[PDB]
Order: structure tokens, then C-alpha cells, then sequence
């Protein structure tokens, strides 16, 4: 299976193993499965990444300025800031949303994708 | 910085523009850890 | 049809004259509008 | 549908001359000449440009970048003239066809054909520029340097190929230049078959594109004359 | 004996046109994706893309003009008659 | 005589065409370079006054 | 005599046909595949990747174009007839 | 007489399709691999991707259309004949 | 005889097939094509991608059965007969 | 009279095994590009690689299939023979 | 009538290992550039790699064989002699 | 018997000139393809590239005009006439 | 009888030679464009890459070889005849 | 009956060029992309993609000399005349 661990600039925000992963690379949409080639991938400013936990639920996961990597021992997410699905609050991300500053309009974005809107 | 060479993949949407947007990241992430170091210290 | 004729001649002076024209009156004053 | 056919067919020198073709290009030739003349009177450097002056300024600086990323201006001064000359005068003359000096005889008669649907027009222009870049290599490498040069091209041991892409850069240049007009004026005879009042729309069409496709021709016409120049130059 | 002649160099007209008409629509066609697909990635070079491209196509024509010229050959000039 | 007529109305569709949708981006350009080097003497001049 | 001609006419106006579609078909496929994945990777660049587009699509077109008369002079106006 | 007219009127119109089958096929599979693709990077483009296909499909069926309307033309109401 | 235009009319619809099976395994080997990199590039769109591949499959799996529906009136009917 | 509508129908089955063996292979030939590509990029995904390609496969290989069972009928059971 | 008919089936056999040979080499070449993509990016993929392709190999070597298979029933055993 | 030669010869030299436009306009759009996608990506790259793009199309067009010095020895020349 | 017989398997091996030159040719050259990008991206895959590339080509050229021999076979001692 | 023999050869000699043109051309230009796309991606490269470059070119233009060659037999020494 994969290790996958999403590393947060501040703190390495969740390293649990997952059999499959998904996100929105620059190139477009990505779902990395065990023994893929080994990758490096800069996700899209507004990305969000799912996470299928072999036993528990989906995790879905709103991040800002994330890289991907895939090696054949791990999956990384390098990540300035992130927040899982149950945390995010719908109407900030909404207003961050509004905002015409590219970075905070797209953290607001990805939010509410990873949030599900 | 100095371009480090020693004795021993693939990338989207090319090594160069992703390289080109990495190393700001790089330079942040070194800051970083000279705020966080320099906090300790003074601490 | 696809043989060559005198016309040919004919058409390189005239345009041998465009070609002088072009190469002052138009070569000089473009480049002085420069 | 009667290809060939030129009119005003004469001889002088012992050599035969089209005449309708020799007039189209002299018909060219005054309109370049008028557009000259006319920038010439009107030509400023500090007022505001005419039109004449904004297409002479806008051909010119593109034939001048061109040069610039193919072979240095030092290097090469006098293509610049070559091109501009070359553009304007096989643009006008493709787009003097557009005009409606056609008629009926009972087969379709034309006032102006275009000179490049002439083979003579297109081989002369296509060997005076064959002749003008291999002189200039002559003069940048030397007689006996440059045909050395020529034959090795790029590769040495693809000695023949060269020497065959050499003679395929005046025949196509032309040839290139005489299929893309006489092809048109084959259609608008072909079209001329059709009944006036279905006439005018493939008509319409065929020379609408046509504009475009004369233009096209004159500027890749160029824009070759310049890179085989680059090429043979150095 | 005029007539075989005659349809043989229709059907070799023909032949040069289908031919021609393949390599011209198709090298144009290759031609042109490179230029959108540049244009796409970087939309401020479309200016510096139309002399690669002009050239590109000035080549892929002339296989087809070339040929549409000696079909003219072929069939209002036959070489034989 | 019914060809010129043809040959006629296909001039006029493409002096329309032309008219209606190939002069109108050429002027535009022509009327921001030819205008445009006007407004770049003016300044020019303004800045040598002052 | 004019059987010959007629039916050697047919024959290179097919030809004639089909080089034209298969090129046109071709072409167009190539350059409205570089068109798609142009909108597909800059949905804002769509307006900007239809000028280099038609100008593509004009290029085959007019070949076409091009094929299709001289098929009509083959097949309504045989050269050779 | 009538029956070479006829023969070489069948064979043109069997090259007419030939060409326009070869055509459509390559160019719409071309243009689907296009849409395909786009569609597989990101889903919210399926809406815009499909302008640009219905356009470039459009260039490529109208090509066959124009072989499968001269085929009808060769076939039935053979020019010549 | 109509055995000059019954051979005519086989020789038709051969050209008819072989562009038509040439056109139909070529594009829609280029749709599957896309369709697999897709998929392969994002397991989990299967069943999305399998609509635009569909549609594009039906464009060029048309051309095919068109041509299939005229090499049978070539040969089995052969309208010029 | 049979020996010319046998040569006719030999050519026509030429023709049809021709096309369907160009088509066959390139298409096999991409869709085993893609299938190719894909295991190489995605490897764990070898077995979902397979309903999409099996599909496209099985698309091309019905082209052929039907093309070679018409060459029977054309060169065994030659139809207005 | 016996040397129309072979004729026929010469030109027949020809088409039918033109197209295949055609087939063949394009499909061939095709997969075998994916395999050598993967094996450039993957070096240690190749065991992995040779099993896709030697299917799609197999594909496409199987249509060649079935050509030259039935040229030689048209050549030798010329199903209309 | 001449009317034969000429008409195989015409024939003939369709097919080269024809085979000639096909293969350089194909390959001249895809080297164009490569030149033109490849200055978009680094124009200062432009005259670095011409070096072999003038190379390969300096074999292209050498494939185009020696068939065509061939297709005048058929017309023109005509051996066995 | 002899004259017809001769001159059909000349034209059957002028097709079997023609499809063997287009499939070696095309096959050849995305061989070797998939060994080139190789070599391009991965200096030190130049040896592993010729591995592949000789497989592909192995492919390759054994098919022009083949069509070579059943020309030869068709010119030389023609069947039939 | 000479007269039909040298025409079908003069037919076959132009299928064999066509078809080593179409494949020379085509192999030529996939080869010339490759040699640009690595040229342009790793400018300091070129000196050694020309060595797989002009294996490629090697293989194909080899295939184009051999069609050549067989035209002259074909053509200047037809084979049973
Ligand atoms: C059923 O619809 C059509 C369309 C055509 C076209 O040829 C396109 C066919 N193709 C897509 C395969 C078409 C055309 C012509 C062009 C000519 C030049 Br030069 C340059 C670009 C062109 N682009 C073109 O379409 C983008 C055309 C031709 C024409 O002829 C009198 N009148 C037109 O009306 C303005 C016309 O536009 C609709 C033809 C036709 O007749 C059988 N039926
Ligand atoms: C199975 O059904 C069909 C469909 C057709 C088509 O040609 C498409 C075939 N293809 C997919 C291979 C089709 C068509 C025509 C188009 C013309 C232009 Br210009 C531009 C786009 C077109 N797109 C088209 O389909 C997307 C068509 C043709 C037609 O002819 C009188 N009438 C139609 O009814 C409006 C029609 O639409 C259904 C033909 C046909 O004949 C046997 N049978
Ligand atoms: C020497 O072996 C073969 C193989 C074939 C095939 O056509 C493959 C041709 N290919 C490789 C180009 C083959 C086939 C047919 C398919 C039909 C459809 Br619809 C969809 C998928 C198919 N996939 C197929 O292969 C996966 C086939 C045909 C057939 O005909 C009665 N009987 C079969 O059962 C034994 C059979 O194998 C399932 C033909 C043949 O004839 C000389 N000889
Ligand atoms: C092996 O069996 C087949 C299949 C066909 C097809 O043509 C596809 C062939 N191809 C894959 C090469 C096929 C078909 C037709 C389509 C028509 C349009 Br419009 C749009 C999409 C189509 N997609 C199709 O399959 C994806 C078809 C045609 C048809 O006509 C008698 N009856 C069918 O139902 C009984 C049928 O199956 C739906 C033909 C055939 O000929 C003997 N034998
Ligand atoms: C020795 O060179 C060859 C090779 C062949 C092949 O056809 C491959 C041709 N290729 C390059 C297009 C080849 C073949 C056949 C296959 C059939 C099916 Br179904 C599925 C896969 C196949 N894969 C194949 O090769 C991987 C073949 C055929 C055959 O027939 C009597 N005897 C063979 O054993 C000696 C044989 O070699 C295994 C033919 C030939 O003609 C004289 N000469
Ligand atoms: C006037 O120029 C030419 C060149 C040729 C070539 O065939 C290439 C044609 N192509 C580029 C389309 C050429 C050739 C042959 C090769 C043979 C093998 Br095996 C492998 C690679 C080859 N590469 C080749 O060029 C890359 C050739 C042929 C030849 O004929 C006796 N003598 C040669 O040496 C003196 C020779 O080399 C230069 C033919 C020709 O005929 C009119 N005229
Ligand atoms: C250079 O001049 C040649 C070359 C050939 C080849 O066919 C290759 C042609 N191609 C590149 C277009 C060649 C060949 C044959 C192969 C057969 C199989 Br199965 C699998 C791979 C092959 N690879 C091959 O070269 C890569 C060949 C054939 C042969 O037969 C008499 N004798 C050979 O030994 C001397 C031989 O090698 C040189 C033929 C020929 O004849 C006119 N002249």
C-alpha cells in the first residue's frame, strides 16, 4: 500500500498509509495507486486532496501551494497550510472566496472543494 | 546559492517552470527555520 | 505552360527597378522615419 | 477550362514575350512605386505617420527582425531591401486579382492575371533570389569556399542531399509561389462556369480567402528569401 | 489512341491532387497544433510563433503546390499525346 | 456579360465582408500606432518644455 | 473514345475527393485536438486560440477548397475530353 | 459505352467514401482523444470542451458529408454518362 | 456486358471498406487510446470518461456503418447497373 | 464475362483486407501504446488498464473481423457473379 | 480468362500485403515507441513493459500473418481460377 | 501500343508525385511541429533549432524532389516507350 | 495471357514493395523518435535503450523484408504463370 | 504485348516510389521532431542525438534506396519482358 504524509510547513500534518490518493496537479487531475513512478508535481493554487483510508472514511483535505511526490516507498504532500474536511467553515471560505487577492481567494476555493460545496 | 555536486524520475509540467517555482519555496522554508531557530535562541 | 519565356526578362528588370526603388526611397526614408 | 493562353503575346530580340503577364507587372510595379513616391513626400519622423508610411514602417521592422534573428543587420543590410521589395510586390500583385477585371468572351476573359500565375514571374523572381544569396555566400565565404560550404552543409557525409535541397530552394520557391496563384486563377475560371446568379458566392468566398492566401504567400515567399540568405550568409 | 492517354493522365492528375491534398491538410493540420498548443501555453507568443509556423507551412505547401502545378501538366498539357 | 455580373456581385460581398469585419481591426491598429507615436511626439515635446 | 475519357475522369475526381477529405479530415481533427486541449488547459485563452486556429482550419480548407474544384473539372468540364 | 462510364463512376464513388471514411474516422477519433483527455484532467471543462469539439467535428463531418453528397452524385446521377 | 460495371462496382466498395475500416480502427484506436491514458491517469474517472469516449467511438463507428450501409448497395444493388 | 467480375472481386477483397489490416494494426498499434504508457506510468493499475483497452481492442478487431468476413463473401460467394 | 483472373489475384495479393506490411510497421513501431518511452523513464520497468506489449505485438503481428495468409490463397490457390 | 505506355507512364508518375506530396508534407508539418513547439517553449532557442529541423527537412524535401526528378523520367523521358 | 499475368504481378509487387517501404519507413521513424527522446532525457539509457529500439525494429524490418521476398516471388517467378 | 508489360511495370516502379517516398518522408520528419524536441530540451545534447538520429534516418532512408533500386528494375530491366 501507500505511506502517504502530508507535511505542513510547521508540522507534519498526517502520515497515515492509504490505498489510494487524488489531487489536481498543474497539469490537471492525478490519482496516485501503489507502485507508481516516482514524481514530483506542483498542485494547482486552489487543489484539494483525497486520501482513501483503507479502514475509515474518506479524507479530504484543502491545501494551499501543495507539491506532490510519489516514490516508491511513500506518497508526500508538501503543504504552506491545510485543513481537513470536518474543520472548514463554509461561509469564511465563502468570503475568503470573494476576495480579490489571488491567494486568498484560492485558499478560500480550495476550501470549499475540499469541503464539498 | 552555490550549486552542490556529488556522486549518486519523472515531473509535471516540465523540471524547469517547477524547479523555478520551487526554490521561492525553498528560500521561505530556510527562513523559516532561521525564525524558528533564531526563537530558540533567544528563548 | 511550365516553359520559361522571354517574359522572364522582362519581369526581372521591372522588378530589378522596384528593387532599386524600394532600396532608396523607400530603404532611406523608412530608416530615417526610424 | 483553357489554361495557358497568354494574350498580348509579342516578340521582340528573337524571344517571345507574354504580354499580358509583362503588363500585370508592370501594373504591379507602378502601384509599388506610387506607394513609394507617396511615403517619400510623406515621410516624418517627428509628425504623425501617414498610412503608407505605418505599412512601409510595420513591413520593414518585420523583415528587419527577421534578419536580426537570422542573420545579423551588419551582416546582411541589403536583404532588408530585398524582402520589403519582394513582400509588397507579390502582395500587390496577388491582390490585384481581386478586383473584378474579368469578363466573358464565349470563355472567361481576364483584364488582370495575376503575373505569378505566370511561370516566367515566379522563376525570375525565384532565380534572382537564388543567384543574390548564393553570390552574397560567395562574397561572405568565397568562390571556391562557399560551393565547399554548400555541398557539406550541415552534415558532410549527406553530401548529395544537400546538393539536391540546394536546386529544391529555387524550384519550390517558386513553384511554390506559381501553384498557390495559377491554382486561383484556374477556380475563378472554373467558377466563371457557373451562371451569374450562383456565380458570385463560391466566387465571393474563393477570392475573400484568397486575400489572405496572397498574403500568406508573399510572406512566407520572404521570410524564406530571408533564412536561405541566413543560411548561405553563414 | 489520344483517348487512353487522355484518362490515364486524369487518373495521374487525380493521383498528384489525393496525394497532395493529404500532405498539405495533414502537415497543415500538425503544423497548426504546434501553434495552438504553444499559443496555449504561452499566449504572448503568438507573435514570435508565426515565423516558425509560415515557414513550416511555406514547406508543407510546396509539396502541395508543386505537385498541383504538374497535375496542370498532367492533364491541360499532357507530356504525351 | 453574365460572368462580369456574377464576377460583380462577388466583389461587392467581399468589399462588404472586407468592410464590416477586416477594416475595422486593421484601423483599430493603424489608429493606436499612427495615434499613439502622435501622443509619444507630444509627450516628448512637453517633456523638452519642461 | 469519350467512354475512355469520361470514366478516367471519374476515377481521378475520386481520387481527387478522397486526398481531399482524408486531408481536410486529418487536418481538422489535428487542429481541433490542439484547439481542445488548448480550452481544456486555458479555458481563458479559448478566445485567443481561435486566431491561430481558423487561420490553421483556413489553410486545409482552402486546399480542400481547392481539391473540390478541380474535381468539378474533372468530372463536369473533363480537360482532356 | 455507358457501362465504362458506369464502372469508373463506381470506382470513383467507392474512392470518394474510401477518402471521407478515412477522413472522419481519423479526424473525429483525433478530436474525441482530445476531448477525452481534457475531460480525464479536470471534470468542470467537460461543458466549455465540448464548443470546441462540436466545432472541429463540424469541420470533420462536413468534409464526409461533401464526399457522401458526390458519391450520391457519382453513383446516381453519373456526370458524363 | 454489366460485367465490366459489376467488377467496376466490386472494386468500389473494396475502396469503400478498406477506407472505412482504415478510418474506423485508426480513430477509434485513438479514442481508446485517450480513454486509457485516462483511466490510467486517474483511475477512479472510468465510468466518466467512458461518455465523451462514447460519443466519439459513435462519430467514428457512424462513418464506418455508413460505408458499410453503401459497399452493400454497390455490390449487392450497384445503382448504375 | 465471369472472368473479369473474378478479377474485379479479387482486387475489391485485396482492397478490403488492405484497409482492414492498416486500420487493425495502427489502432492495436495505439491503444497498445496507450495500454504501454499507462502500465509504465501507473503500474498498479494493470488490471483497470484492461476494460478500456480490451474495448478499444475489441472495437478494432471487429473492423478487421467484419472487412475479412466481406472479402469471403466477395472472393468465395462474389456477388452478380 | 485464366490470366485475368491471375492478374486479378496478384493485384489483390499485393493490396493485401501492402496494407499489411503498412499495418505492421506503423503498429509495431508504435508500440514499440511506448515501450521504449517506458524503459527510457522506467529502467527497471521493462519485465513489466514486455507483457503489455508482446499482447499489442501480438495483435498486430496476428493481422499481418492472417494477410499473408490469404495473399497466398489469392496467389496460389486463387479462390475464382 | 505508345497510348499504353504513356497512360501506364502517367499513371505512374501520379503515384510517385502523389507517395512524394504525401510523405513531405507530412514530415515537413511534423518536423515544423517539433520546431514550432519548441520555440514556443524557449525562444531563444529559435536558431539553435533550424540547425536540425534543415537538416531533417533537407531530407524530406529530398525524398520530394528526387521522386520527382523520377516523375519527369516517366512522363518525360517514359523508358520502355 | 502472358503480357496481362506479367504485367499485374508487376503491379502487385510495385504495391507489396510500396506498403512495405510506407510501413518500414513510418515504423523506423517512431521507433527511433521514442530512442531519441530516450537518449535525450536519460544520457546513461543510451545502451539500455537499444535493447527496445532493436526489438522495435526487429519488428520493424522483418516485415519490409518479408513484402521484399513475396515481391521478389511475384516479379521473378510469378505465380500462375 | 510488350506495350502492357513495361506499362504495369511503369505502374508498379510508381507505387514502389510513392511508397518509399510516403514512408522516407513521414519516417524522416517523426525522426527530425524527435531530434528537435531533444535538441530543444537539452540544448547541449545535440552532438549526441545525432547519433541515434542518424541511425533512425539510417533505417529509413535505407528503405527508400532499396524501393529505388527495385524501380530501376522494375523500370530500366522490368522483369518478364
Ligand atoms: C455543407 O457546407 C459546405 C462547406 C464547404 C467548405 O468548403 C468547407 C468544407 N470543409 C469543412 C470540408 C466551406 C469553406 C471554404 C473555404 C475556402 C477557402 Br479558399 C478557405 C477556407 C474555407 N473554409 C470553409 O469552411 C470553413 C465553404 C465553401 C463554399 O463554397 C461555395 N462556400 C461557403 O460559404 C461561405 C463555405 O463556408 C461554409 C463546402 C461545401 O460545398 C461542398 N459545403
Ligand atoms: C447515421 O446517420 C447519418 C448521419 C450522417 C451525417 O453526415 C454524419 C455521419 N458521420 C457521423 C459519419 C450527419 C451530419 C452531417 C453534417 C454536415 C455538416 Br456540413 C457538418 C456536420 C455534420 N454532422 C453530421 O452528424 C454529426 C447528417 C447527414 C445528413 O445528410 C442528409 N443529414 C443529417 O440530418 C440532419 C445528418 O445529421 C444526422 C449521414 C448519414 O447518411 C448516410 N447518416
Ligand atoms: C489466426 O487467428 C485468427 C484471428 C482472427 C481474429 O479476427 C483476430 C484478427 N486480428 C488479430 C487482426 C479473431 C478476433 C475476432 C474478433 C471479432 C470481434 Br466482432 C471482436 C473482437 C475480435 N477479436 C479477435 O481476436 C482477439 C477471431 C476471428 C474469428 O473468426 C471466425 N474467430 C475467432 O475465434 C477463434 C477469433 O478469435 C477470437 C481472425 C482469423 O481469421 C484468419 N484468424
Ligand atoms: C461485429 O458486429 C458488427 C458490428 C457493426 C457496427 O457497425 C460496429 C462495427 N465497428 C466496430 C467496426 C455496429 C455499430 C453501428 C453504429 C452505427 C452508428 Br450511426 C453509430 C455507432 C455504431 N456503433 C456500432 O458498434 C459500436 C452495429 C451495426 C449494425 O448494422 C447491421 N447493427 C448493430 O446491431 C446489431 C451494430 O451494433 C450496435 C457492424 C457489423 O457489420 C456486419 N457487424
Ligand atoms: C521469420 O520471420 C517471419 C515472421 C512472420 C510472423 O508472421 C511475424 C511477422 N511480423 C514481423 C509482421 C510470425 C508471427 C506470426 C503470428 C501469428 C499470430 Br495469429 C499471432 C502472432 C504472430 N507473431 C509472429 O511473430 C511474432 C511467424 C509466422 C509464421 O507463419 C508461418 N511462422 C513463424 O514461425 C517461423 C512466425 O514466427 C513466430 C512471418 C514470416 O513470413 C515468412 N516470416
Ligand atoms: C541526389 O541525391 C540522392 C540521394 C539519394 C539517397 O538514396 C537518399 C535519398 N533520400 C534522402 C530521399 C542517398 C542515401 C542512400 C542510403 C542508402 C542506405 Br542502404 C542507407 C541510407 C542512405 N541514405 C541516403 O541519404 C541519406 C544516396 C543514394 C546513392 O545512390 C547511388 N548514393 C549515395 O551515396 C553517394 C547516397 O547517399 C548520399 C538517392 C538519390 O537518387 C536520385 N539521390
Ligand atoms: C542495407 O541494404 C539492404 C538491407 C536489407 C534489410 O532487409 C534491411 C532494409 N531495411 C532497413 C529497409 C536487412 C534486414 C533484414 C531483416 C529481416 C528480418 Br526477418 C528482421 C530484421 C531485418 N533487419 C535488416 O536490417 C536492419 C537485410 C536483408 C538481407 O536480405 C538479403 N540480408 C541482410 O544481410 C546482409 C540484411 O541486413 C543488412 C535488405 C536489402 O535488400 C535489398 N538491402
Amino acid at each position: 500500500d501507500l505511506n502517504v504524509e502530508i507535511v505542513a510547513v510547521e508540522r507534519e500534518l498526517w502520515s497515515g498509509p492509504a490505498t489510494f490518493v487524488f489531487t489536481r496537479t498543474t497539469a490537471g487531475e492525478i490519482g496516485i495507486l501503489p507502485r507508481h513512478i516516482p514524481l514530483v508535481a506542483q498542485l494547482v493554487d486552489d487543489a484539494m486532496v483525497r486520501v482513501e483510508r483503507e479502514g475509515e472514511d474518506d479524507l479530504r483535505i484543502a491545501v494551499d501551494g501543495g507539491f506532490l511526490s510519489v516514490t516508491e516507498e511513500t506518497v508526500r504532500i508538501l503543504v504552506e497550510n491545510a485543513q481537513f474536511e470536518s474543520e472548514i467553515d463554509a461561509d469564511a471560505a465563502k468570503e475568503d472566496a470573494a476576495s480579490d487577492d489571488e491567494r486568498t481567494a484560492a485558499w478560500g476555493r480550495a476550501r470549499l472543494r475540499a469541503l464539498g460545496q | 546559492m552555490e550549486v552542490e555536486y556529488v556522486g549518486e524520475y519523472s515531473f509535471e509540467p516540465d523540471p524547469e517552470t517547477l524547479f523555478d517555482a520551487l526554490l521561492p519555496r525553498y528560500i521561505a522554508t530556510r527562513v523559516y527555520a532561521a525564525l524558528l531557530e533564531a526563537a530558540a535562541s533567544e528563548s | 505552360f511550365l516553359i520559361p519565356n522571354g517574359t522572364f526578362f522582362a519581369v526581372l528588370i521591372i522588378f530589378l527597378i522596384v528593387l532599386g526603388v524600394i532600396s532608396k526611397w523607400v530603404v532611406p526614408p523608412i530608416s530615417k522615419v526610424l | 477550362i483553357h489554361v495557358g493562353h497568354h494574350t498580348l503575346v509579342f516578340e521582340l530580340f528573337g524571344m517571345t514575350f507574354n504580354g499580358d503577364t509583362i503588363l500585370a507587372t508592370a501594373v504591379t510595379a507602378v502601384i509599388v512605386i506610387a506607394l513609394a513616391f507617396y511615403l517619400r513626400a510623406k515621410v516624418t519622423s517627428t509628425g504623425v505617420p501617414s498610412g503608407v508610411q505605418l505599412f512601409w514602417e510595420a513591413l520593414t521592422i518585420q523583415m528587419r527582425q527577421q534578419i536580426e534573428g537570422s542573420i545579423g543587420m551588419k551582416i546582411a543590410p541589403f536583404v532588408l531591401p530585398l524582402s520589403v521589395t519582394i513582400f509588397v510586390f507579390i502582395l500587390i500583385s496577388n491582390w490585384l486579382a481581386v478586383l473584378p477585371l474579368q469578363y466573358g468572351g464565349g470563355a472567361a476573359a481576364e483584364l488582370y492575371k495575376a503575373p505569378a500565375s505566370d511561370i516566367n514571374f515566379v522563376l525570375a523572381l525565384a532565380l534572382f533570389v537564388f543567384v543574390c544569396y548564393h553570390a552574397a555566400g560567395i562574397w561572405r565565404r568565397g568562390i571556391v569556399g562557399h560551393p565547399i560550404k554548400v555541398v557539406k552543409g550541415h552534415v558532410a557525409f549527406l553530401a548529395p542531399i544537400n546538393i539536391v535541397e540546394e536546386l529544391a530552394k529555387p524550384i519550390s520557391l517558386a513553384l511554390r509561389l506559381f501553384g498557390n496563384i495559377f491554382a486561383g486563377g484556374i477556380l475563378v475560371a472554373l467558377i466563371a462556369m457557373f451562371p451569374w446568379y450562383i456565380q458570385w458566392f463560391p466566387n465571393a468566398v474563393w477570392k475573400t480567402f484568397d486575400l489572405f492566401v496572397g498574403l500568406i504567400q508573399a510572406f512566407i515567399f520572404s521570410l524564406l528569401t530571408i533564412l536561405y540568405f541566413s543560411q548561405s550568409m553563414e | 489512341p489520344n483517348a487512353i492517354i487522355t484518362a490515364g493522365a486524369l487518373i495521374g492528375g487525380g493521383l498528384i491532387m489525393g496525394g497532395g491534398a493529404i500532405g498539405a491538410g495533414i502537415g497543415d493540420g500538425i503544423a497548426g497544433n504546434a501553434l495552438i498548443s504553444g499559443i496555449a501555453r504561452q499566449p504572448e507568443a503568438q507573435g514570435r510563433l508565426f515565423t516558425p509556423f509560415f515557414i513550416t507551412v511555406g514547406l508543407v505547401e510546396a509539396a502541395y503546390f508543386i505537385n498541383l502545378a504538374f497535375m496542370a501538366l498532367f492533364v491541360f498539357a499532357t507530356p504525351g499525346l | 456579360m453574365s460572368i462580369f455580373i456574377g464576377q460583380l456581385i462577388g466583389f461587392a460581398v467581399i468589399a462588404f465582408i472586407i468592410v464590416k469585419w477586416v477594416v475595422p481591426p486593421v484601423r483599430t491598429l493603424m489608429r493606436n500606432q499612427q495615434e499613439a507615436v502622435r501622443a509619444a511626439l507630444a509627450e516628448s515635446a512637453e517633456a523638452a518644455k519642461k
